[PDB]
């Protein structure tokens, strides 16, 4: 019953700026988690995407850390995902989850089950 | 930063198969936060496990998770033609951030 | 059978209330059990295993200083100021040197200066906590079948080793021939971790206190940390000479290896090698024996010329074991032993080895039985070749009850209130001495406690005097409970 | 340092023996007593101030007994 | 063993400082007092046996302080 | 006295009654130790080999 | 000037050929050749023995180890009269002088 | 059900080192000790045995201690024996025995039943 | 360093024949370990006596042992052509090593 739509992206350029969105419906958008990642093709899933909220709060990853800026909105119920300074290595697929969020909502100590729904994979390229 | 399965295992439609992967003391050796996700070459991957060795609806109960020490084991019983797939794991750190599996590949003959 | 030879063992007879009995085992003693019926059988715990544990704090017995860089700056202007003192591997100390114009600073005062020298441990030392689940005690349970060459047998395939843990459950054990039998034990009650550090040196391993083990004067670091380099007490391995007024040096303080193992003293060894195995404190064990069949009934008796392969020989506690073997026909069939006395009426001196059997073949079997404190004749068939052995067992006239008086009560020392859990719902006098001996051990529990061999002793003397010189009728109160009782805990401790 | 404080009491004795059992039951008694026959002056001095110091004998005793068991 | 009889009242000292001076001068003052807060029953205990021998508060004083030395 | 780089000024009496192994000055090939037991612990448990 | 150690002590040492001898209870103890060379550390305890351990009679008996001490870290100690002791001091006036 | 087998290596030239192994099975072999008895051809046999267990400790015999080493291992359930410097006396026949170790591990003393069952034996030649 | 059996005893098939080792008291005047071993000219010997008097299973209610001291026996009521074997002979020592026996073999015709 929950679905997770993304963006595609045609071809880019290393040095440029990809940028890939996520179409979130069917269920409450305004009180959930959502995490961004990057799969090279049969590699580690690198955990690209931050630790959103309803205020966009941010967790520093440590390979991706003053490469990348994430925003956010509430009045699309989207996500935003983009990576500028691209390289010869940055082209992968990507992906989407969903989290919930504690009740008092600050969002440190994950839940259980999380990373419940996917995305669907949209590739970007390098020229 | 990373896990440790191996990158290949095989098994005919009847054994059981493990998958270990070990860890920290400080992501999985230590907290209860391992998961496991199994990934189509033409889906998405989904989720599989809970915490340590619970599952979601969907996938038939065959799926059960343990965890030794800085060993954590995915056991399949009863394989079937449909079950070619990319058993990643995960592990929530202590720090905040989320560690993956390098991937394992399985066949049946 | 196995159990003979084994000092310090003892015998529990009694089965009563319901067909259960008390049983508490360490890891040297080796309990022996009997009954109206139900043949005998040894206990012992042979190990006792942590099995995953997870690192608390470590510690740093030998360091070195490499990278030494100082700095030091002019009287009354502020603090010498360093790059590496704001990273925390380097050990600083601001300390006040006296300066002048031959030191090129003018105002001829009493200046600072900071010394810096980065700390690398080589040789660390850590412990590990593990909770009172997961953790495997080993229980060998090994009747008396009176099988051949087996006695004093702590080795080889002659019982049943089963394996409880708190994870487990009845764990009854099918010992074959004699049926089953259940031991509901306390896996939890009796060796008290969440106290105790599996300490560990680079070969040898302790069981040391947990609170003693927290605040050991060593540079430590916590437990799950990889890139061990942020050590937290670095003051107290590394020492700064200022000799004079002149500039200062740091030097390293060599490794305490030999001075822990002073500190050690005290401490029982466990084997962290292979595994966690101690070998350190009892287990209490219900033993309910309502389903052992004897192996020995519903067969016929023997026709006689028996055959003494080994000569009868005494062990600790006054306990004969011989050797016979039957000569003859209708081999599987009991064993007409009997001891008795002089002038061959009155049957006196029982056995241990109850239910002698010729197992169907010329095997030779064991038989343990104790004989009286004098002479006495032991009788090992019926009137056509039968075996009169002639006996004398020493002493034990008072000297019994006046030695078991004295080992029951250092049973009462090393063990705590479990002592009181060595028989079967004595009731109204057990199950409340048990409660009395837990508030008085309780309340001596609260005192007495880092204080040693010596002062023990020494505080026994002091109540025994204030009990030998106060009055109205406190002395009995002073004297009994509290001034001689330290004084046997003041000789009774450091095992 | 760290060869201070020696880990004796803390309950946690079984009948298995310790690390330094008889190798360090003794060790303190003999310490003390290689400590006098090298400063005896300080044996003589507790003594005279340990004598006239509480007026019963036992008080004398207990108050030597401890001056002489501080010192190291 | 050797890390007791730490070479302290034999004299042979100077204007320079030893071999650990602010360091080996309160390490004796550190643990009592550690062993104090950790162990509080043999503190009170000891109270009670220095308070009920002794006649003057001076004796009840110095036979609690004695025995709250002697041991670690 | 004297350790691996380091030197102290101890008085003899003090030096003679160290609790250590110890061997008279001059000598070649040491092989005679004196006081061996207090740098060696022997361990007896359970009364079984030690 | 002229120093001569009087005593060296061992600081960290380490044990090879660990031996041991055990006998019968009412035989009296072992002995060694081990036992009177200088070279090694000997101390005499007992087990209990029994007709499990090959023996007979049921009782404690003896028990010897014998272990090599062999030292690898000295702590030596020099001494000097008190001749061939060279001080050195420095004799400086109040001259206006600069440094 | 319990066999001890061995693998026999023939000629090796007086000077070398020569390898003998213990392929054990029928049992758990950490808990079972492993000796080794050299029997000259045609006469006594002899003691060369170590006595391994599942922590990996010796015996020191005395007429065989600087020329011959042994080995253990877990995981393959074998012991092994590297004679090394052999000469023309040191050739002969190799048999394995196994004896039964104490409770705690620590076998010092030996069962009454010790050399239970033996293997088939090694024959070596020299040149 | 050995014990001391002797070259070779015989005998008629049916009788009896003892053979006898004998050493110090390091071995087998202190202690009850020496057992009996013999060898059959194919290949490894095989365990066939225990302690002093045991036997292990399948040995077939005939051979027999003592100690008188310093020296033990073993004899063999009951001949056959069977047991032309090369006996031997161990003893755990004191020091904790084992010794062996001299060498002694049987003939029957
Ligand atoms: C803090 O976060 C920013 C984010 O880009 C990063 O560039 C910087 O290196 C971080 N600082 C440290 C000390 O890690
Ligand atoms: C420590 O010393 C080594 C060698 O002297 C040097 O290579 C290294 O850079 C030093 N460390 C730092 C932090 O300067
Ligand atoms: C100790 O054993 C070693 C083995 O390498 C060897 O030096 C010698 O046989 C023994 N040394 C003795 C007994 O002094």
């Amino acid at each position: 019953e929950v679905q997770l739509v993304e963006s595609g992206a045609e071809v880019k350029k290393p040095g440029a700026s990809v940028k890939v969105s996520c179409k979130a419906s069917g269920y409450t958008f305004t009180s959930y988690a959502m995490h961004w990642v990057r799969q090279a093709p049969g590699q580690r899933l690198e955990w690209m995407g931050w630790i959103n909220a309803g205020n966009g709060n941010t967790k520093y990853s440590q390979k991706f850390q003053d490469r990348v800026t994430i925003t956010r909105d509430t009045s699309a119920s989207t996500a935003y995902m983009e990576l500028s300074s691209l390289r010869s290595e940055d082209t992968a697929i990507y992906y989407c989850a969903r989290d919930k969020v504690d009740d008092y909502g600050d969002y440190w100590f994950p839940t259980l089950w999380y990373f419940d729904y996917w995305g669907q994979g949209t590739l970007v390229t390098v020229s | 930063s990373a896990l440790t399965q191996p990158a290949s295992v095989s098994g005919s439609p009847g054994q059981s198969i493990t998958i270990s992967c070990t860890g920290t003391s400080s992501d999985v050796g230590g907290f209860n936060y391992v998961s496991w996700f199994q990934q189509h070459p033409g889906k998405a991957p989904k989720l599989m496990l809970y915490d340590v060795t619970s599952r979601p609806s969907g996938v038939s109960s065959r799926f059960s998770g343990s965890k030794s020490g800085n060993t954590a084991s995915l056991t399949i019983s009863g394989l079937q033609a449909e079950d070619e797939a990319d058993y990643y794991c995960s592990s929530h750190t202590s720090r905040g951030t989320w560690v993956f599996g390098g991937g394992t590949k399985l066949t049946v003959l | 059978m196995r159990c003979i030879g084994i000092s310090n063992r003892d015998f529990v007879e009694g089965v009563s209330g319901g067909s259960w009995v008390d049983i508490v085992l360490e890891h040297g003693s080796c309990v022996t059990t009997m009954a109206k019926n139900k043949p005998t059988l040894d206990f012992e715990l042979i190990e006792t295993e942590a099995k995953q544990p997870a690192t608390l704090r470590k510690y740093c017995i030998e360091a070195k200083l490499t990278n030494t860089t100082t700095d030091s700056r002019c009287p009354t202007q502020g603090e010498p100021s360093l790059n590496e003192e704001q990273d925390k591997r380097f050990v600083c100390k601001h300390s006040m040197v006296d300066r002048g114009w031959g030191n090129g600073c003018g105002l001829f005062g009493k200046g600072g200066i900071v010394t810096c020298a980065m700390f690398t441990c080589k040789k660390n030392m850590k412990g590990k906590v593990v909770q009172p689940e997961n953790l495997e005690y080993t229980i060998v349970i090994t009747p008396h079948s009176g099988e051949e060459h087996a006695v004093g047998n702590d080795t080889g395939k002659h019982g049943k080793e089963i394996k409880i843990t708190p994870q487990s459950s009845i764990t009854e054990a099918e010992l074959t021939g004699y049926g089953t039998v259940t031991m509901e034990c306390s896996p939890r009650t009796g060796l008290d971790f969440n106290e105790m550090v599996l300490l560990q040196m680079e070969n040898k391993a302790w069981l040391v206190h947990r609170q003693w083990f927290l605040d050991l004067p060593l540079p430590w670091l916590p437990g799950a940390d990889t890139q061990g380099s942020n050590w937290i007490q670095k003051e107290t391995l590394v020492t700064f000479k200022n000799p004079h007024a002149k500039k200062q040096d740091v030097v390293v303080l060599g490794s305490q290896e030999g001075a822990m193992h002073t500190a050690l003293t005290g401490a029982t060894e466990i084997q962290m090698s292979s595994g966690n195995l101690l070998f350190t404190g009892h287990l209490k064990c219900r033993l309910r024996m309502d389903k052992l069949q004897l192996k020995g009934m519903s067969y016929s008796m023997c026709t006689g010329k028996f055959k003494v392969v080994k000569e009868i020989a005494e062990t600790q506690h006054g306990t004969i074991v011989i050797r016979v073997q039957y000569e003859g026909d209708g081999s599987p069939c009991k064993i007409p032993f009997e001891i008795m006395d002089l002038e061959k009426r009155h049957v006196l001196g029982r056995l241990i080895t109850v239910n002698p059997i010729v197992t169907e073949k010329d095997s030779p079997v064991n038989i343990e039985a104790e004989p009286p404190f004098g002479d006495s004749y032991i009788i090992i068939g019926v009137e056509p070749g039968q075996l009169k052995l002639n006996w004398f067992k020493k002493g034990s006239s008072i000297g019994q009850m006046i030695e078991t008086t004295m080992r029951g009560a250092k049973r009462m020392a090393i063990l705590g209130d479990t002592a009181w859990d060595f028989g079967s719902l004595g009731g109204v006098f057990t199950s409340i001495g048990k409660a009395l001996h837990q508030v008085f051990g309780a309340i001596y529990g609260a005192a007495f406690s880092g204080v040693s061999w010596i002062m023990k002793i020494l505080i026994g003397v002091i109540i025994t005097w204030i009990g030998m010189n106060s009055r109205s009728t406190s002395l009995s109160v002073s004297l009994v409970l509290v001034g001689v009782v330290t004084l046997y805990l003041g000789v009774m401790v450091q095992a | 340092s760290v060869a201070l404080v020696p880990h004796v009491g803390m309950g946690l004795e079984t009948r298995t023996e310790t690390w330094m059992s008889s190798e360090g039951a003794w060790k303190h008694a003999q310490r003390i007593e290689t400590w006098i026959l090298r400063h005896p002056g300080f044996t003589i001095m507790a003594a005279i101030l340990a004598y006239t110091i509480g007026t019963t004998h036992f008080q004398r005793a207990l108050i030597f007994i401890l001056l002489t068991a501080v010192a190291p």
